[PDB]
């Protein structure tokens, strides 16, 4: 006997109220943090130094208000026995789910929409995926199949992995069908890649998927839910190995994290997570490209560099790369650099859609207000990544 | 024409310095040396500049 | 190793206090007179959001001859349940007195009381007289 | 002779007081309490120095 | 009037400098490195308002 | 011209030395070995460096 | 005489700093950063005795 | 990196030891001349109150001649067991000799050095005899 405790009936309107007081909170603190900096310190003196008390604080409060409101992930695990135990004996086969981390919380509103997508995964490996228990002793493989559905937290994100050790996901049958519908593929592609192809429109673990599943739910659904939610999904399997499916949800999407880029009187922020490196290239390391372009040389790899004083038409810009700063940037897996006139520092805006009055342009993804009161406008890493390609 | 060379090595050791303290904060806590190390080189080049 | 000790200066003689209680150190600060309140307590002042209680040390013992200059220094200290700061002349050097330099309190009397002294640190020829802060901030007479 | 010494002084202070902040800097959050200290002194050398 | 100010800031550098090692020898083992610096910063000081 | 150059190497000898001082005391009881060598040779860098 | 002496330390100082790689063995890749600065620190030893 | 040497020059030839194993190196001190001790063994001398004796390896390989002069120095050495003393003309430097630099010792009809030889740090042009210190001191010849 440690300790024990009691609980009351809370309505979950009430609780979701919560999350909107303290999501102001969190976001009228941040934008007023940020002009205490820009200002004198004499006057925000002490200011500062509460800030920096309530920047914790106020998180601390906002992540207890969401751990009240997840539930323990056995609840969702308590579901699939249910498909796997009965469907293995109508089917006849045998296969033994096992849990893993089951102190794993989740929000209620994430396990309103989680549970029918890996609900279609089990189903397809259960049919498709793990064979009969004879066509695996044939291989050496044993029997009993052993299907593991992981979770566990990580800082701010959750990461549920759905682990299997069946027949394996095709490779030459996803590359078939993916250059089908128009997909870009190639044999260089490992087994880890290809089997992140199987997201294209009406696809899934098999091409029967209308006829198999019941439910019309399949990769291309299940992803679809997940951009709702502000998550990813990855997945890394192999003919005759095994499967394994990673999902992961957020907590919060109110900040973002990125470098406040400056072109000429004009401000700009770029993404934190895709910035790799940064430097200035002299010219012992810039060489010419087809259409009037420059690479970058680095560690021998020469990557495309891509002027952001193009793209936005921005005079007066720093058109030399000597003069400037270049930044490395990513995303899709491909590097790509970015040329800038200053760099300012890391500093957490809150993202603002500019949807809410007029739409997305070219270039452009969110933006923000600095602390004197500019605009800054978020560059789109993704859409620099196509630009290059034309190149 | 030495003052230009100076103004222009200058400029280039402050615009090189300041990648310097924009990759340290990059690593995080790996980095809290090269943070204020790299903030003074450039602060050195901004005088030397200025001067 | 020998206890620690944080030494001070008062004027003319010479006290110490325990280093592990002592918080910061920082020069002098405005503090806020409290209504009806002992001579020997200055006031309060500002510290990051919390209330510290400024107390004179000097004037606590009832000395003769005071003086106050600029270079005024106020030890922060941090007790097991307040955190009252401390008004000091000039730091002096911080000892590490051994189980032979802790000698007893003089049998004569005194400034302060025997619960209110927890020795005498000895180091050459400067003779210390440690303090029990701990206590006489937290004793009757300060609640 | 002796303004001589005093500034020879005040700059060997200004060096050992910049050690100290690059300390305090590559330790991180556990320093920030030296490093307004290693800062005074330093802001103090020069006036001592330009003194 | 200005030997009087260097005098005056020689001795405040002493108080700072011994701060530093109060709260350099309360840290334990990872202040070990203030008290080396803060040390000879505080020898300087006493040679400085002795000059 | 020599004098000039050998009092900057002997200069530059006690920063090296200080730099290695700090290090080795900067934290664990392990930084005995640097901290004697890096401090005689700090010494012989004043010594020869006024000489 | 004072040549006959910083001929002496320079000689003393190529001792100390020689044992200063020798306990940055010990630790391995870890010291590596003595090495460095004992490798520079020997170097300059000798071109203030050859000096 | 590979594993690290102490090259030191004896007039002419070099020979590389284990670093790890030199304590601390020291210059030409005094030393008490035993007789009866073999002629390649000068003396003792008193080190941290440890009896270290002193040996001449420029002695024990019959060189030209033997100097005494200040440029000769002398390097402590560890050996665990006990403490060892070796006379050296002079420290080349510390290096690090990889797999592909330390080559593998010679045959011959007799050992000779081979007891000891370890390898030979073949730096391209610069030839290193690597030797074995504790096996050097513990050989039929110094034991």
């Amino acid at each position: 006997r440690s300790n024990e405790s009691t609980s009351i009936r809370v309505a979950v309107e009430k609780v979701d109220q919560l999350i909107n007081l303290v999501g102001e909170l969190v976001i009228t603190q941040s934008m007023l943090a940020q002009r205490s900096s820009e200002l004198d310190p004499v006057n925000h003196g002490d200011l500062i130094t509460s800030m920096g008390q309530l920047q914790r604080n106020a998180r601390d409060l906002q992540e207890s208000v969401m751990s009240i409101r997840m539930m323990p992930m056995e609840y969702v695990f308590s579901r699939y026995p249910r498909l796997v135990r009965d469907l293995a004996g109508k089917l006849g086969k045998q296969v033994e789910l096992t849990l893993v981390g089951s102190s794993t919380e989740l929000d209620k509103s994430l396990i309103e929409r989680i549970i029918d997508p890996l609900t279609h995964l089990v189903r397809n490996s259960l049919d498709h995926g793990i064979e009969l228990p004879e066509k695996r002793l044939a291989a050496g493989k044993n029997s009993v199949g052993n299907l593991i559905l992981s979770a566990e937290h990580q800082g701010g994100n959750i990461c549920i992995e759905v682990t299997d050790d069946g027949a394996g996901l095709n490779r030459e049958r996803i590359l078939a069908k993916a250059a089908s519908q128009g997909l870009t593929v190639s044999e260089n592609m490992s087994d880890d890649e290809v089997a992140m192809l199987i997201f294209a429109p009406g696809f899934s673990t098999a091409e029967q998927v209308t006829d198999v599943s019941g439910r019309g739910v399949g990769m291309d659904v299940v992803k679809r839910n997940i951009q709702k939610m502000g998550g990813h999904v990855e997945i890394q399997s192999k003919q005759g190995t095994g499967t394994t499916i990673r999902i992961l949800l957020p907590l919060t999407l109110a900040i973002l994290d990125g470098m406040s880029v400056r072109v000429a009187d004009e401000v700009f922020i770029l993404p934190l997570n895709a910035v790799m490196e940064s430097l200035q290239p002299r010219e012992a390391d810039l060489h010419p490209l087809a259409g009037g372009e420059r690479v970058l040389e680095v560690r021998g790899e020469y990557l495309p560099i891509v002027e952001l004083w193009k793209v936005f038409n921005v005079a007066g810009a720093k058109t030399e790369a000597t003069q400037g700063i270049v930044v490395i940037l990513q995303s899709g897996g491909r590097r790509y650099a970015l040329l800038v006139d200053q760099l300012i520092g890391q500093h957490q805006v809150v993202v603002k859609n500019l949807e809410s009055n007029y739409r997305k342009v070219p270039g452009i993804s969110a933006a923000t207000i600095l602390g004197d009161g500019s605009v800054a406008l978020i560059v789109d890493v993704s859409a620099l990544q196509a630009i290059n390609r034309e190149q | 024409d030495i003052i230009s060379v100076i103004d222009g090595i200058a400029f280039q050791t402050n615009i090189l310095a300041l990648n310097a303290a924009v990759e340290a904060a990059r690593a995080g806590e790996q980095g809290r040396g090269f943070a204020v190390v790299a903030g003074e080189v450039r602060n050195l080049a901004q005088r030397s500049a200025q001067a | 190793s020998g206890q620690e000790f944080l030494v001070f200066t008062l004027g003319d003689e010479e006290y110490g206090i325990d280093i592990l209680k002592v918080q910061e150190i920082r020069g002098y600060d405005q503090v806020t007179r409290i209504a009806n309140t002992p001579a020997f307590i200055k006031g309060v002042t500002n510290l990051r959001g919390v209330i510290v209680p400024i107390v004179d040390l000097r004037i606590k013992f009832s000395q003769v001859d005071v003086d106050y200059n600029d270079n005024t220094v106020v030890i922060v200290l941090n007790l097991g349940q307040r955190v009252v700061g401390i008004v000091v002349d000039g730091v002096s050097d911080v000892l590490s007195l051994t189980a032979e330099q802790i000698r007893p309190a003089p049998e004569f009397a005194v400034t302060l009381s025997t619960e209110y002294l927890t020795g005498l640190g000895a180091l050459g020829d400067r003779m210390l007289i440690l303090v029990n802060i701990e206590k006489l901030l937290n004793s009757e007479e300060m609640a």
